[PDB]
RNA sequence: GAUUAUUGGAGGUAGAGCACUGUUUGGACGAGGGGCCGGUUACCGAAUUCAGACAAACUCCGAAUGCCAAUUAAUUUAACUUGGGAGUCAGAACAUGGGUGAUAAGGUCCGUGUUCGAAAGGGAAACAGCCCAGACCACCAGCUAAGGUCCCAAAAUAUAUGUUAAGUGGAAAAGGAUGUGGCGUUGCCCAGACAACUAGGAUGUUGGCUUAGAAGCAGCCAUCAUUUAAAGAGUGCGUAAU
RNA sequence: UAAGGUAGCGAAAUUCCUUGUCGGGUAAGUUCCGACCCGCACGAAAGGCGUAACGAUUUGGGCACUGUCUCAACGAGAGAC
RNA sequence: UGGGGCGGUCGCCUCCUAAAAGGUAACGGAGGCGCUCAAAGGUUCCCUCAGAAUGGUUGGAAAUCAUUCAUAGAGUGUAAA
RNA sequence: UUUGGCACCUCGAUGUCGGCUCAUCGCAUCCUGGGGCUGUAGUCGGUCCCAAGGGUUGGGCUGUUCGCCCAUUAAAGCGGUACGCGAGCUGGGUUCAGAACGUCGUGAGACAGUUCGGUCCCUAUCCGUCGUGGGCGUAGGAAAUUUGAGAGGAGCUGUCC
């Protein structure tokens, strides 16, 4: 049609998924990712790498368990019982 | 809608008979019917009566005040008269009087002419002491009611039909 | 006095009544009473 | 594989909520500037409290519901892999959530459901998406659904109850009646409610301002007792004083 | 800047302000003629101004004339039937 | 591309829309990017808040310094988280 | 019944603003008509209501939509109907190809800024409307006159005495 003139804001990012890729209860491989965050929202404890990016990673093979960490925060504490 | 401090209607020497769902003003002064109501059931013991109030509805009690004040009218004015004292004034236009009869130089293409009633006492004083004696309120109240409507007393100069209780008044006369 | 929207009497004797049927208020107020929701 | 009872967990929605961030200080608060000579007081910058209100890009809090996974349990019947052959990319309307637009649009974009498309039949008068509901073929058999039961047209002019008077039913907003009941109060209130028939409803004295003189309207009242069954330095409609 | 339109013609096949201005003409002129220039975007060889004659040329006005028309009616015919 | 249309924009990152898992639109809302640190990197051993008032040479209150609380409000190389 | 927004129907065509001739419905009425009512004695002006039954000029000046004017009139209405009607009329206008001017564009060319000029087809099959007949029937047959179920038409005004 008519004039229709400049125009900008239409600017955003192609997104990333994050968060969790496995749960409460579930068994693992060595490699395996456990958590996509940024910064530290839950703290790896036991047998838990955490590479660059604030992933982690179960050092073994097992299953989890997710629990308080402080008073008040949260981490993982992974156990290969079997 | 208030109206029923007065609801006695009690008859007189004049017979208040029926005639079905008519009623007859009869006696000294009378032999006028005219229907009361349906379900206002009228009744005189010897010389008293009211109109009976059957369950008071909006309607059936309505229309007891209908029935006790017509019948109030009726005994009122067939046997004493519905006499109504009037006046009259007609000024340059020569309105003039013909005894039972009346006539105006209006002054038209044809000067135009009156008439006198039926049945209802013009009776004239002075020519403007005139009473209008009749029946009842209905009609002949409504013809004391109109009379004055004939030829009201128009304001800015004051010639019309008055009752003798009526006045003239005035209009800002401005063209 | 001067003529309103109306005239302005306010007076409350208010007659409300039917002449044989028609109703209508032989008063002074006809500014309040309408139909009503 | 599935459904659900049993789990266990993740998480920050709705809602709450000011605790941060902060949106509009009502109030004061004391000062600084300031009116003033460095001062007074105003108000503020600001902060002091008290104080509340608000939030898509604010959160100390925080659901339901859904997501993931469990000897998870039981009841179902799936599920997965491989590879062969394909069509689909303009979707539409309803409910619903949201945005945008004008708390416009049978709009427009996403989303969660459902139907059509690809699905007839019954109901909505007719009526692709609405309600009910899936047909293998017969059959002059029966039971029901949505909806319906005075005639066209099948079924109750059925019962029993009510409300309403408008043909509402079978035209909307604001505004404004009681027009009526109801439901509870109200202040009554049998002395006697509350409009009305009506009893008498008048003064030393408009006294002060008395405004065009004006002595209830184009206006301020010091607004003193009753003549007295009930009553006023005059309840009520005049815009000429009366 | 290299310089800034000179004559001139002007609200014009080109005026936005704009029917700028104002008569003449018509009873009445959104035009026409005339004149004022306030020239958006005026100017002289892809020329400026004025000219007699010329024109199946454009435009305004008038006279004649007349069914163009009020206001339509009749006849003749070819069609028609 | 709510007809082509002039305008614009076209590649990456942060958030909100987004509906408590994740994921998701709009010529939909707000913002950064087309790098930088041989020390802002690596590794041992210390420190620990701005800010606020407190307030006083300073004083445009404040700089520097000092008392006490401050939520990391400090701040962290590069926007937002 | 404005300017708009949405893009459903129609681009294997639903083909034109105006005006002409015809209409035809409304009312939120201009005239007439009635009433009431006022800062209306009637008029006045104005007002409110009832009112739609009817009626509602002719010229000049703009294709222009449009408005302005000259004279009348009782008024000189507002609307609706494919912005009522073009298989009934013209096309003035706009749009066609030419040409001119002004502006812009290097230019091709564009604008709209104007101007002159520039091609409007149809044997009516159906429904439908105006009329016209034919057929048949109306418990006996023929001629003439008839009632009317209903349907249609009709109603404007102003003036002198």
């Amino acid at each position: 049609k008519k004039g229709v003139s400049s125009t900008k804001n239409g600017r955003d990012s192609e997104s990333k998924r994050l968060g969790a890729k496995r749960a409460d209860g579930q068994f693992v491989t060595g490699g395996s990712i456990l958590y996509r965050q940024r910064g530290t929202k839950i703290y790896p404890g036991e047998n838990v790498g955490r590479g660059g990016d604030d992933t982690l990673f179960a050092k073994i093979d097992g299953v989890v368990k997710f629990e308080r960490k402080g008073r008040d925060k949260k981490q993982v504490s992974v156990y290969a019982v079997a | 809608s208030r109206v029923g401090k007065k609801i006695i209607d009690i008859p007189s020497d004049v017979t208040v008979t029926f005639d079905g769902n008519h009623v007859t003003v009869k006696g000294p002064k009378g032999e006028l019917s005219r229907t009361l109501n349906e379900r206002m059931t009228f009744k005189q013991e010897e010389n008293t009566i009211e109109v009976v109030r059957p369950s008071d509805s909006k309607e059936d009690r309505t229309n007891h005040g209908t029935t006790r004040a017509l019948l109030n009218n009726m005994v009122q004015g067939v046997s004493q008269g519905y006499v109504k004292v009037l006046e009259l004034v007609g000024v340059g236009y020569r309105a003039q009087m013909q005894g039972k009869d009346l006539i105006l130089n209006v002054g038209y293409s044809h000067p135009v002419e009156i008439k006198a009633e039926e049945n209802i006492t013009f009776s004239v004083e002075k020519n403007t002491v005139v009473k209008v004696e009749g029946i009842s309120k209905e009609q002949v109240g409504a013809l004391a009611s109109n009379i004055r409507s004939v030829r009201p007393p128009e304001p800015y100069k004051g010639k019309g039909i008055r009752y003798q209780g009526e006045y003239v008044r005035r209009k800002e006369g401005k063209t | 006095m001067k003529v309103r929207p109306s005239v302005k009497p306010i007076c409350e004797k208010c007659k409300v009544i039917k002449r044989k049927g028609k109703v209508m208020v032989i008063c002074e107020n006809p500014k309040h009473k309408q139909r009503q929701g």
